[PDB]
């Protein structure tokens, strides 16, 4: 059997507009390990986005942290982009600050 | 450090 | 406090795009610090962590024999248990694997691990007398037999007592200064309307280490677990990990809720309510 993503969007540090910051995208609890992540700004797909080594929680589910350098605004509009077998479609959560 | 399998280790 | 070493070991097949991969990564505590891929360009052991870079090539050259061995063998293995399953060729699969020791606070063996699973299902572990399996079904009982046939359990427990203990302590003294120093997290009450009549608390904690923490609401002193909703605890990439608990409340009531929150960072537990 297999297990959907949990998907969190949020930044390493307090969000401050102008200050230079990372973006980050953690998903977990899902299984098989296959996962595709992207990180969007205003819709477009951020190119150089790395990650973290694969590796699983005390129930088998594996997690990954996929993160890019970012300078939030007040306009821009930040998300995470999820595919995985479990789902028919991308999962889109978008970067809300106080999340 | 990882341990060391023996010769032929499989499930 | 209380410290653990674990290896994680993930074999996946792919029927169709080569060979299995095999991925071995090192962790002390909530700190990664080695990792091995079997799809990197050259495979090799390599360093994730400041603190275990000065250990020598006679190190890095073992574990690289050791986790490429391990490619091999869990290749087999992935064959044998599609096998034992009675499974066609089509699918892929995966083995995974979680060993290693726990200290208590005085630094002596507190219980080993060694469990093995199966497209994410328990499969087969190594029980806490170290010496004894549990197999989950008829076919991970294939696996027991050649394992008691191989007198695996006495391996494992020489290992676990002696290199594991002897090299997790190594690492603790190595990397003493993050490895054994606890970051407490820094904590605030978030408050939004959600209607004229409700609004929702979030009490945020950030920036701690280890990742164990206890969040909770209470309302009137008394704990709210089914009305808390409460995220995963997540990395924020820094080696320090955030969390977060919000609850639902009636607007005017807002002092009757405290957060509450317990780590081992904290020379005492905070109790925290919205500060308008």
């Amino acid at each position: 059997i297999q297990r959907t993503p949990k998907i969190q969007v949020y930044s390493r540090h307090p969000a401050e507009n102008g200050k230079s910051n990372f973006l980050n995208c953690y998903v977990s609890g899902f299984h098989p390990s296959d996962i595709e992540v992207d990180l969007l700004k205003n819709g477009e797909r951020i190119e150089k986005v790395e990650h973290s080594d694969l590796s699983f929680s005390k129930d088998w589910s594996f997690y990954l942290l996929y993160y890019t350098e970012f300078t939030p605004t007040e306009k821009d509009e930040y998300a995470c982009r999820v595919n995985h077998v479990t789902l028919s479609q991308p999962k889109i959560v978008k970067w809300d600050r106080d999340m | 450090h990882p341990v060391a399998e023996a010769d032929y280790f499989e499930y | 406090g209380s410290h653990s070493m674990r290896y994680f070991y993930t074999a996946m097949s792919r029927p169709g795009r080569g060979e299995p991969r095999f991925i071995a990564v090192g962790y002390v505590d909530d700190t990664q610090f080695v990792r091995f891929d079997s799809d990197a360009a050259s495979p090799r052991t390599e360093p994730r962590a400041p603190w275990i870079e000065q250990e020598g090539p006679e190190y890095w050259d073992r574990n690289t024999q050791i986790f490429k061995t391990n490619t091999q063998t869990y290749r087999e293995s992935l064959r044998n248990l599609r096998g034992y399953y009675n499974q066609s060729e089509a699918g892929s699969h995966i083995i995974q694997r979680m060993y290693g020791c726990d200290l208590g606070p005085d630094g002596r063996l507190l219980r080993g691990h060694d469990q093995s699973a199966y497209d994410g299902k328990d499969y087969i572990a190594l029980n806490e007398d170290l010496s004894s399996w549990t197999a989950a079904d008829t076919a991970a009982q294939i696996t027991q037999r050649k394992w008691e046939a191989a007198r695996v359990a006495e391996q494992r427990r020489a290992y676990l007592e002696g290199l594991c203990v002897e090299w997790l302590r190594r690492y603790l003294e190595n990397g003493k200064e993050t490895l054994q120093r606890a970051d407490p997290p820094k904590t605030h009450v978030t408050h939004h309307p959600v209607s004229d009549h409700e609004a929702t608390l979030r009490c945020w904690a950030l920036g701690f280490y280890p990742a164990e923490i206890t969040l909770t609401w209470q309302r009137d002193g008394e704990d709210q677990t089914q009305d808390t909703e409460l995220v995963e605890t997540r990395p924020a990439g820094d080696r320090t990990f955030q969390k977060w608990a919000a609850v639902v409340v009636p607007s005017g009531e807002e002092q009757r809720y405290t957060c509450h929150v317990q780590h081992e960072g904290l020379p005492k537990p905070l109790t925290l309510r919205w500060e308008p």
